[PDB]
């Protein structure tokens, strides 16, 4: 899935 | 075309409001996919604008807002002021595509500094000599007008054309007023095939076509 | 604060690879996602490519796909594009980008600034210099517009003259459109009296120096 979260921490 | 449909230029005058509109479907914004936009400056990387639809970076002055209804998403800018003039592109995800990101075409926003120029158009057929050297060339020669941004379409016989079409980008005259070129290449076979060709010329919502004839 | 610095960016011919970097600095390098974006010249933007924070997803455009590779170096905080079989349509500005995500779709906080890749096969190439002749439809009363179609050069610049320089007023030369094929062309056009086509004779001087070619070309009026 492309569109998932890339990063280790939310925003 | 893009994923994402945006108007290709907008302008208005010092202190206005003016819109930009990003239009997609049911399997990206329709679906409710988050929208973002980002300005780019000319000659310059593209910057984050909004995000999450509506937010704003700490960085962004509040005369920028964005919002989105249905499968449209709006970016509104108040109180334009010069340094506002720069391109705006909006971005989402669409399920139908393998990518993480779908951009629209982008809008080119233009601070009104001086009376809107209307464009004047000439259009030059193939040369006979063209057409001996097995060859055909439409020139469509755009100058004089402000904003400098223009919508170059060709027609054969009143239907669209896009293969064999080069547009220049609009670029500043002497006289602060601006220019652009569009050439249609053709074989002498696709001249002869059809009754007419058009250029049609569209500026600030008013539409210049001149046409030429094979005969 | 957030810094992205793009390297790498050149000229080759179609087929040729090459390998964008992107140097950050300013964050936790390993804790983001990191895109490539390109953006051809006086086009929009188009996504290229992510990787994940971990490296363990890579996903590609469709354009792309089977050609580059996207990989990070998390020791030197600095991502990495291969680029193989390069076609003339991957002519761009890359641009590095972060990822961030909000709710139920993603998007890059920090861009760097850009490198340029050229994907050209264009050589030394002479013009072809067709006339146009008058026409007297979109000019103002009394008057009427010819000029030179230069087609089909490279590399820029042409200069276009008319009648070895003894006609300056009313001259207009287009900038050259850099066509899908690597080739340039331009137009110039004169703004002359009607009355004056039965008699003066109106040349144009094209001169591109890159090939040592130099055409006079004399418009006649039309049939």
């Amino acid at each position: 899935n492309p569109n998932a979260n890339p990063n280790a921490n939310p925003n | 075309q893009s994923v994402l449909t945006q108007p290709p230029s907008v302008s208005g005058a010092p202190g206005q409001t003016v819109t930009i509109s990003c239009t997609g479907g049911s399997s990206n914004i329709g679906a409710g996919y988050d929208v973002h936009w980002y300005q780019q400056l000319p000659g310059t990387a593209p910057k984050l604008l909004i995000y999450g639809n509506i937010n704003r970076p700490s960085g962004v002055p509040d005369r920028f807002s964005g919002s989105k209804s249905g499968t449209s998403a709006s970016l509104a800018i108040t109180g334009l002021q010069a340094e506002d003039e720069a391109d705006y592109y909006c971005q989402s995800y669409d399920r139908r595509l393998s990518g993480s990101w779908v951009f629209g075409g982008g809008t080119k926003l233009t601070v009104l500094g001086q009376p809107k120029a209307a464009p004047s158009v000439t259009l030059f057929p193939p040369s006979s000599e063209e057409l001996q050297a097995n060859k055909a060339t439409l020139v469509c020669l755009v100058s004089d007008f402000y904003p400098g941004a223009v919508t170059v379409a060709w027609k054969a016989d009143g239907s669209p054309v896009k293969v064999g079409v080069e547009t220049t980008k609009p670029s500043k005259q002497s006289n602060n007023k601006y220019a652009a070129s569009s050439y249609l290449s053709l074989t002498p076979e696709q001249w002869k095939s059809h009754r007419s060709y058009s250029c049609r010329v569209t500026h600030e919502g008013s539409t210049v076509e001149k046409t030429v004839a094979p005969a | 604060q957030v810094q992205l610095v793009e390297s790498g960016g050149g000229v080759v011919p179609p087929g040729r690879s090459l390998r964008l970097s992107c140097a950050t600095s300013g964050f936790t390098f390993s804790n983001y996602g990191m895109h490539w974006v390109r953006q051809a010249p006086g086009k929009g933007l188009e996504w290229v490519a992510i990787i994940w924070y971990d490296g363990s997803r890579n996903f590609y455009a469709a354009s792309v796909e089977g050609r580059f590779t996207i990989s990070r170096d998390n020791s030197k905080n600095t991502l990495y594009l291969q680029m193989n079989s390069l076609r003339v349509e991957d002519t761009a500005v890359y641009y590095c980008a972060r990822a961030a995500y909000y709710d139920t779709s993603g998007y890059g906080d920090y861009w760097g600034q850009g490198t340029l890749v050229t994907v050209s096969s264009a050589s030394t190439k002479g013009p072809s210099v067709f006339p146009l002749a008058p026409s007297s439809k979109s000019t103002s009363g009394g008057t009427a517009a010819l000029g030179c179609l230069v087609k089909d050069y490279f590399p820029e610049p042409v200069t276009v003259s008319w009648n070895s320089g003894a006609l300056t007023s009313g001259v207009h030369t287009f900038p050259a459109v850099l066509q899908s094929s690597g080739l340039y062309s331009l137009s110039s056009v004169v703004t002359v009296p009607s009355s004056s086509l039965g008699t003066q004779t109106y040349i144009c001087n094209v001169n591109h120096k890159p090939s040592n070619t130099k055409v006079d070309k004399k418009v006649e009026p039309k049939s």
